[PDB]
């Protein structure tokens, strides 16, 4: 009985990460030794025509970006792990990620090392004009 | 190719919106369309589900700089015969809301230790993953009828573990500096230890010099086997799966050969026994 979620590719970094006290600092350290990054993430078909803010309610890629679903880059979601904001809440879930394509290969990796600019919504360092 | 692990055990008969599922699997699949998603706007997201995710299908065969392995070697484990303790944990089936995993009920030591817990599972909600009580019901067979008083006898999980930390202290302070769990059919074993078991790098303990056995979620603290109390989680500990030796039957059958004073009175901790007793004859014999 039940629906199977994930592929066997993943079973190593999840299964690292699902017992960690640090998943955040245990996933960095498995990239770190030569791991493959968490594949099987929601990747969206959209028009690259969107505004290119990291997190939108509705695919926003614009063409040098890859609009994914926000609880599948989401290291947390994907480990189903304790968020580590006081609420216990997920900042990504119910959104959609915007992830430069040169980092699409690894959209979970990328949302745990950036941040986005809480002025203009893009990623720092990434589109973010402001200094 | 999918794997048993984080399978999604609830009766809902739609998938995950796009937003909201944490794998292009558990996309529902209205939304896919040439092996990626569509957003459809429209199709709300659900904002009630709790849908239980099981722990079963862990695989520990991670190498990490600096982390140590979980699982290791027979000749490893020889070493430290002094840290053996057998590990053994019935389960009770997930239902009502969910079908298709198994919970920890049972818990046994070769310390003659059975500790019992609530009913407690991995449950996925539009904001996160709530750890809590699910509904469960005891194997439908005859040799688990021991099992049904168990089902109201439960203690919540936050004492359980304290209790197992606590015992590991008492039993293995003057021992040894880890604890190498003996494991028969580790699969379910492994599964449990999610719920007690933490690993990182090799660390010492904050008031010694003594290498790290134990972790504490209120403060952040590590510590070893003498100065664990009040700690909740079991740090960085070893294991070795006994059937894994080439053994052809079941424990009972394996350890009967070597041993007649170690009879099954069905429970846990008799299993968790068997496994050790049967360890150290297969080992220093
Ligand atoms: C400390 O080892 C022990 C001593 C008495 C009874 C059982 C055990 C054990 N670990 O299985
Ligand atoms: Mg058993
Ligand atoms: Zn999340
Ligand atoms: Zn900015
Ligand atoms: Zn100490
Ligand atoms: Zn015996």
């Amino acid at each position: 009985a039940g629906n199977a979620t994930e592929v066997p590719a993943n079973s190593t970094v999840l299964s690292f990460c699902a017992f960690a006290v640090d998943a955040a600092k245990a996933y960095k350290d498995y990239l770190a030794s030569g791991g493959q990054p968490i594949t099987n993430c929601v990747k969206m078909l959209c028009t690259h025509t969107g505004t290119g803010q990291a997190i939108t309610v509705t695919p926003e890629a614009n063409m040098d970006q890859e609009s994914f679903g926000g609880a599948s880059c989401c290291l947390y979601c994907r480990c189903h792990i304790d968020h580590p904001n006081p609420k216990g809440f997920c900042d990504l879930k119910g959104k959609y990620v915007q992830i430069p394509t040169t980092c699409a290969n690894d959209p979970v990796g990328f949302t745990l090392k950036n941040t986005v600019c809480t002025v203009c919504g893009m990623w720092k360092g990434y589109g973010c004009s402001c200094d | 190719n999918v794997t048993g692990l984080f399978k999604d055990c609830s009766k809902v008969i739609t998938g995950l919106h796009p937003t909201q599922a944490p794998t292009h699997l558990s996309v529902d699949t209205k939304f896919k369309t040439e092996g990626l998603c569509v957003d459809i706007p429209g199709i709300p997201k659900d904002m009630t589900y709790r849908r239980l995710i099981s722990m079963m299908g862990f695989k520990m065969n991670y190498q990490v700089n600096g982390y140590p392995n979980m699982f290791i070697t027979r000749e490893e484990a020889i070493r430290h015969v002094r840290a053996w303790i057998g590990f053994d944990v019935e389960g009770c089936h997930a239902t009502r809301e969910a079908v298709g995993t198994n919970l920890p009920l049972q818990l046994g030591f070769s310390t003659g230790v059975n500790l019992v817990a609530v009913p407690t599972g991995y449950v996925d909600t539009p904001n996160n993953t709530d750890f809590s009580r699910v509904s469960a019901k005891p194997p439908p067979g005859d040799q688990f009828k021991h099992l049904i008083p168990l089902m109201y006898k439960g203690l919540p999980w936050n004492v359980v573990r304290i209790k197992i930390v606590q015992m590991l202290s008492d039993t293995l302070k003057n021992l040894s500096d880890r604890v190498v769990f003996v494991l028969w059919a580790h699969g379910f074993e492994l599964t449990s230890m999610k719920y007690f078991v933490k690993i990182g790098p090799e660390r010492t303990c904050c008031l010694c010099d003594r290498r790290a056995t134990c972790f504490s979620t209120a403060s952040d603290t590590y510590a070893c086997w003498h100065h664990s109390i009040g700690f909740d989680y079991v740090y960085n500990p070893f294991m070795i799966d006994v059937q894994q030796w080439g053994f052809t039957g079941n424990l009972q059958s394996n350890h009967d050969l070597y041993c007649q004073v170690h009879g099954n009175a069905h429970v846990a901790s008799c299993d968790a026994i068997m496994t050790r007793c049967l360890a150290v004859h297969e080992c220093f014999v």
